[PDB]
Formats: structure tokens, C-alpha cells, sequence
């Protein structure tokens, strides 16, 4: 867990620029599987 | 504060390749080797602070653990004192059993002050994790993908440059 | 924290190769 935090920090989520549910993608795991 | 500082210098520096190698056509290596004298400064000073913040929270790790030692070293002075009492009862000397209780009561108040201090611990371990990685590598990969994306600019606008 | 169950396929495809990457680098000093 020595990295694991600057881990956390590098990741570059600021902008999401998505624009659901959590079922919706329970639905799409199971697709996709 | 002058890790950020000491980079700003580095991109200064890699500011000053990036107007050499514009001005009069500078190898673009020279422009790699300036992005990843920034990079391993970067690296080399986020090792230097994940360096400081586990030598404070080794050390304040290694105070709370003194004190919860010490704290089941007053618990069990607790219960060794608790089975003197009940074994005294057996005898029947009331006078040692008013010195016993408050022995008890001296050592419950110095067990909520532990606890206090168990709690002071906490909280600025706590904190200390929260401010420096909220401010010091934060701000090292915010320059740092500044600098990378300047560089890349700098490079598309050189490949456009030769390309034409 | 952010957990792992609130993020997207792209998402999980840079925090995989995060991982993958932070091994490749501690692998490639042998």
C-alpha cells in the first residue's frame, strides 16, 4: 500500500463529460458477458 | 510549498529549452530529456515526501503503540489491584481497601486521559494524510501534465513545421 | 477514496493499466 495512494491521486477523473442506474449496469455486465 | 517551488524552476527551465529549441531548431530529444528531467525530479521529491510522511506516522504509529502498551499496562495493574481487593474482602482489613479504591480511581482518570490522547493521535494522523496529498503530489502531477502537454504541443506544432 | 464500484470501462481500463504499469516499472529494473 506503499503506492496505492499516490494511485489514488494520479487517476484523472476531474472532467466527466458523460451525461443512469446501477441495475442498468448490471444489465450491461451481463451482456457484455 | 518549495517542492512546488523547486519544479516550477525545472519547467522554467524546461520553458527556456522549449524557446531554444523554437528559436533555432533545437533536437527534440534535447525537449525529452527536459520532460524527464522534470519527470524524475517529480518522482525523486514525491519519494522524498512519501519518505517524511512515513517517518511522522512511524513515529506517531510508534507513540500510540507506546501508549496502548502502556495503557494494558494500567489495565492490568486494574485487574491485579481488583483481585487483591477480592481476595482482602476474605480477610476482613478495611483500611488497605480505601487506598485500593483510590488507586482504582487514579488509574481509571489517567486510562480517560490515554484515551484522549489516543483520540489527539488520530485525528492528525488523519490529517496529516489528508493535507499533504491534497496539496503536494497534487499539485506536482498538475505541473507535470502542464509540462507534458506543452511538450507535446510544442512537438505536433514541430511535426507541422517539417511536414510542410 | 471514490470506490472501484462507481467508475466506467474506460475507467477501469486506466486503473488496471495503472497496475499493470506500476508492476511493468517495478519489474523493469531487474
Amino acid at each position: 500500500l506503499i503506492s496505492e495512494i499516490s494511485s489514488k491521486s494520479l487517476h484523472n477523473l476531474l472532467l466527466s463529460e458523460e451525461m443512469r442506474s446501477p441495475n442498468v449496469r448490471e444489465v450491461l455486465y451481463s451482456i457484455l458477458f | 510549498s518549495d517542492y512546488t517551488r523547486r519544479l516550477l524552476e525545472t519547467v522554467s527551465v524546461l520553458l527556456k529549452t522549449i524557446e531554444i529549441v523554437r528559436k533555432e531548431n533545437g533536437e527534440v530529444a534535447e525537449v525529452g530529456a527536459a520532460l524527464d528531467a522534470v519527470k524524475v525530479e517529480k518522482e525523486k521529491l514525491q519519494k522524498e515526501i512519501m519518505s517524511g510522511l512515513y517517518r511522522d506516522m512511524r513515529r506517531l504509529r510508534k507513540e500510540r503503540d507506546l501508549l496502548m502498551k502502556r495503557a494494558d499496562k494500567i489495565v492490568d495493574e486494574a485487574l491485579s489491584l481488583k483481585k487483591q481487593s477480592e481476595k482482602l474482602l476474605r480477610k476482613g482489613a478495611r483500611e488497605k481497601m480505601e487506598k485500593l479504591e483510590e488507586s482504582v480511581d487514579i488509574m481509571e482518570s489517567e486510562y480517560n486521559k490515554i484515551w484522549e490522547r489516543i483520540d489527539e493521535i488520530d485525528d492528525i494522523i488523519l490529517k496529516k494524510e489528508t493535507t499533504t496529498l491534497s496539496f503536494g503530489v497534487r499539485e506536482l502531477i498538475f505541473i507535470e501534465r502542464e509540462c507534458v502537454e506543452l511538450v507535446k504541443s510544442f512537438n505536433r506544432e514541430l511535426n507541422q513545421k517539417s511536414f510542410e | 477514496w471514490i470506490p472501484m464500484s462507481e467508475l466506467s470501462l474506460q475507467q477501469q481500463f486506466l486503473l488496471v493499466t495503472r497496475v499493470v504499469s506500476r508492476v511493468f516499472n517495478a519489474l523493469r529494473k531487474t
